[PDB]
């Protein structure tokens, strides 16, 4: 599969966007018990339930803007210290410090995830990312628990005077599923594969990741095209219109259903759509994905690639 | 430059002139000035040459509301150049004794029988603060006090800013009091209006001692203020108005005490 | 002969460069005449030419008769627009700037804008029955204004001739022989400077016991 | 339909301009968290709330001209430098660059769009456009959320001391609409479907485009007329007042009513209407461009075919 694919992508990043849209398709599923807050609760929103029938308004649980792009980020750069492409100690030509001045300005992170701190200027995010919602409503899709914090005696008092460490916590269930388009533009074939996994080697999200938050992405579909497809909220009300909210339904069912709803709504975008990579040809390309990141020989001379390009492209057109 | 500038913009009542320079002036059609008043701000002000966004210098603009007599800008001289640096520890003790009447604010000493006879009549009377912490939040609270505070106490028009250059007022751009030019986002938090018309003013004292006298019961230690968590103590107290009790109780566990005072409750 | 009464009703936040103050740029309280009448009439009298090039995109050409961008075309057609008089008005400083369209970026100015909430009052002169366009545009960004606009009947005008305090604003450029300025107040502006007030001494409309207008006045007439 | 309208448009640009106006009437609904923003805060203005002598004022969101028509005028660039009737490198004869003196004088772009470079030309926008202001009051279609940003370790702390990144950010909710109208003047039929092109192709506004502020630009009818029609706001203050406020609506209820308010207001407005594509023929209109801009040969065709009419333009009446 990919041997075809290459042909698709552009041979070096250029420095303004010339279309070439690469859409990911997900439905990120829960595993165990998920926080996404901002100001102390989970962000949640009213919104309508579905598109043309079940008009009827609704809250969901929203996956919020970082959220989503941040555990992919982190997650690339270790993977560029484990390979050796970039280091973590002061006094190496190869620093990538994470928010700061510092960070390289010529690693994979810094081109397809952006950098904007100190002198040098500015970098775009060639990875396109939005904010998620539930497929199902907030009332069916979260729970409250409460949380201590005792002594090591093993009590909630240390001398007779009480502890005061007794709070509640809400988090989302296991199996809500939060349909996603996340979209790269200008990739080469080794910034696809870096991004692509990102999104499979990925497994933790919200709030507390030493102790919650695990997640199983299932890529749907991957749709090359000139420019931005239907939206994430679009996804989401589309979906919930074609099971008509019946939404306790196996989550392969539940992905097999999303496959058909992104093809109905792709044919209805103002956008020639190059390649539509979908079911047994998806399956194939992910087991390709899976035998790269399975094999130190392949992974390290294709991201070895993908670090000249980057460097490359930062000499020519970026910050050098 | 300067020449043209008077030329162009004093009149004295009887000049002569004649339409034959409106000519000129469309012919001319067919500034140097504000980097010399600059100069004499760090001159006379004595504020930062080349470094002064770092010291987060925001200046208040007292405008009159119509006209001055005579007396007045001569009191709005002692004002300018006599004006304490405000300090909101005791701003809240004279405000939570006397129970909640901001007219308990009018009798504050807000200066430090005329002795500044010698400087200029302040036509356009600026105030302006330096805080030591270099945050944002930090740098707005005093101007944000005093610039609700000055209309109250002065019947004056306030424009804060950090802009050098300001609005300038004139018959029905005076149709509102304050203008506060991009405040720390606990203003835009609380939902007070940037803009305030007179009626409003002791409404906005009223909410923003509130919040501040609220901040420094929890959230903040007796010799530093920690205005850097005064964001989370509006958003709280908007959310939901129990929240005033939350902070309250809050208060109470950081002072070691398990219950409030008669006072307090 | 006729007269037309313009309240102009801003639909968004209208932009002139009409003073420049470092990082900030301001719109003047008065609509300058010579912008109203090119608002007015650009198009469906003067002419509207999409492109500029060589000193023409650089030179304005107000009272020029070579080249098209006229208003001595509106003097024949017999129409004069007098400059507006805020009648209540609100400003927006909002900041603009040019945008990192490239992947990779290393200017920017403040607009005190007139707001939304804001009416300027006009009045048009003409020999003729004028078919006058109820939504016009003006601006750094070619902002609508909503105009309502009455003809003023001959029950309410009258004319009379001697010494009055004309309260509208005025432009000292389009004053006649046979008019004569005593006393002004001005609002300093480019293209030039208006009177906000004036004395004169000529002939004038009464068109309501607390509004004088003066006759004869046309574009470019000192010059 | 489109067949019969090219009857409607002109044969090639002309030097003075016209009096033909071919109007889109859209709602921009936002799909996720836009920052419309100027100075750090959320752009707002006082309104009166409905058209009907109203005692009642409104603050009501506005998003501002350059706001909206910059990124439906890049989004068109982009397009242009996919097909390769443009180019980004500097040593080839077709470059463009977005503002500068080495902006192009002939493009597509340059000439619906403008540019003024100086003595060395200058040409107007021939789409004419105006602010557009939130359906809904300020205070019901907006919230703000904290963001913070820690070092790659977890952690807020690095070397025990803590990082100043925590801040509020305003943004406004997923379903608040914007009723537009863009206006278009002079236009050749290619011209028409270049500019309807990026009001259906381009989805992203206001700040943070790499993370947030999709909105989808359902288009509600198109009017022909001898001179330009209503305001943004005059639309908004009858579309509020034809549901007397009763705002939580379905998006399609509310695309069906706008539809219904636009045909009662191009009544009493005395400018003449040659055309008013509303309903049933503005839904196979839109479907018959989709599938030029979802064809590969047909968009090479009369893009390029726009192409000519402006690089005729640009010789025969502009900068040459």
């Amino acid at each position: 599969m990919l041997d075809s694919l290459k042909s698709q992508f552009q041979p070096s990043f250029p420095r303004l966007a010339s279309g070439h849209y690469v859409h990911f398709l997900m439905l990120r599923h829960s595993q165990s018990f998920p926080v996404f807050q901002t100001d102390g609760v989970l962000n949640t929103t009213r919104t309508q339930a579905g598109l043309l029938e079940k008009t009827d308004q609704l809250s969901r649980l929203v996956m919020f803007k970082r959220k989503q792009t941040t555990p992919e980020r982190l997650a690339g750069r270790e993977l560029l210290r484990n390979l050796g492409l970039t280091s973590a100690d002061k006094s190496a030509k190869n620093l990538c410090e994470y928010n700061g001045e510092g960070s390289c300005k010529q690693c994979p992170d810094c081109i397809l995830y952006g950098f904007a701190i100190g002198d040098s200027g500015s970098e775009r995010s060639k990875v396109y990312s939005d904010s998620a919602f539930s497929l199902g409503a907030y009332e069916q899709s979260h729970r409250s628990f409460t949380f201590n914090a005792p002594f090591e005696g093993g009590t909630m008092s240390e001398a007779g005077v009480m502890r005061s460490a007794i709070n509640e916590l809400d988090h989302i269930l296991p199996e809500v599923t939060f349909p996603t388009v996340e979209s790269l533009r200008d990739a080469t074939y080794e910034g696809f594969i870096y991004v692509l996994g990102n999104l499979l080697r990925t497994k933790r999200y919200g709030a507390q990741e030493s102790r919650t938050g695990t997640m199983k992405n299932h890529l749907v579909g991957i749709v090359f095209a000139d420019g931005e497809i239907f939206s994430n909220l679009h996804l989401t009300q589309a979906l919930y219109d074609q099971m008509g909210g019946e939404l306790n339904k196996p989550i392969s069912e539940l992905c097999e259903t999303a496959a058909t709803v992104a093809q109905d709504l792709l044919n209805k975008e103002p956008v020639r759509k190059s390649e539509l990579i979908f079911g047994a040809h998806l399956d194939t390309l992910l087991q390709e994905v899976n035998d790269i990141y399975q094999n130190d020989a392949e992974l390290t001379k294709l991201l070895g690639s993908l670090y000249q390009q980057t460097q490359d492209y930062a000499t020519e057109f970026g910050a050098l | 430059i300067f020449e043209d500038y008077l030329d162009r913009y004093l009149e004295i009542q009887g000049w002569e002139s004649d339409h034959q320079a409106f000519i000129q002036e469309l012919e001319n059609y067919v500034s140097k000035i504000w980097s010399l008043e600059m100069l004499l701000r760090q001159a006379f002000w004595s504020v930062p040459s080349g470094k002064f966004e770092d010291q987060q210098p925001i200046f208040i603009y007292l405008y009159p509301a119509y006209v001055y007599a005579p007396q007045v800008v001569e009191a709005i001289r002692e004002l300018v150049y006599g004006i304490a640096s405000v300090n909101l520890w005791d701003v809240r003790k004279h405000w939570v004794n006397n129970k909640m009447d901001l007219t308990s604010l009018k009798s504050l000493p807000w200066l430090n029988q005329l002795k500044y006879t010698k400087e200029d009549l302040p036509f356009l009377a600026t105030v302006y603060t330096t805080t030591r912490e270099k945050t944002d939040t930090d740098a707005w609270v005093k101007p944000a006090f005093l610039a609700l505070l000055l209309p109250y106490l002065l019947g004056v028009k306030a424009i804060a800013t950090r802009s050098m250059v300001p609005l300038y007022r004139s018959d029905q751009d005076f149709r509102e009091s304050i203008h506060l030019d991009g405040v720390a986002g606990f203003w835009s938090l609380l939902g007070i209006p940037t803009d305030l018309r007179v009626e409003d003013i002791t409404p906005a004292l009223n909410k923003l001692l509130a919040i501040y006298t609220l901040h420094l019961a929890a959230r903040s230690s007796p010799p530093k203020a920690r205005w850097q968590d005064l964001p989370k103590t509006v958003q709280e107290v908007m959310t939901d108005v129990l929240n005033v009790f939350a902070l309250a109780e809050q208060g109470l566990r950081r002072e070691k005490r398990d219950r409030p005072y008669e006072s307090e409750v | 002969t006729k007269i037309y009464r313009c309240k102009l009703t801003l639909h968004d936040n209208v932009f002139f460069a009409s003073r420049e103050m470092g990082i900030l740029y301001e719109t003047e309280k008065y609509f300058h005449n010579w912008a109203l009448s090119y608002a007015f009439f650009k198009g469906t009298i003067i002419p509207h030419p999409y492109g500029l090039v060589g000193q023409n995109a650089q030179t304005p050409a107000y009272l020029d008769r070579d080249r098209e961008q006229n208003l001595l075309h509106l003097n024949d057609s017999g129409i004069y627009v007098f400059p507006a008089q805020p009648i209540h008005w609100s400003y927006q400083i909002n900041t603009f700037k040019a945008a990192q369209s490239a992947y990779y970026g290393r200017n920017y100015g403040r607009a005190k804008e007139l707001a939304v909430g804001s009416e300027f009052l006009t009045y048009i002169v003409s020999q003729k029955e004028l078919d006058l366009p109820v939504w016009i545009r003006l601006g750094k960004w070619s902002s609508k204004i909503r105009v309502e606009v009455e003809a003023i009947a001959p029950d309410q005008i009258k004319t009379a001739s001697g010494v009055y305090v004309c309260n509208h604003p005025l432009n000292p450029l389009d004053c006649p022989a046979n008019q004569q300025i005593l006393l002004y107040n001005r609002v300093v502006m480019p293209p030039s400077s208006l009177f906000s007030q004036s004395q004169l001494q000529g002939d004038y409309w009464q068109i309501d016991r607390n509004t004088f207008l003066p006759q004869g006045f046309h574009y470019g007439a000192t010059t």
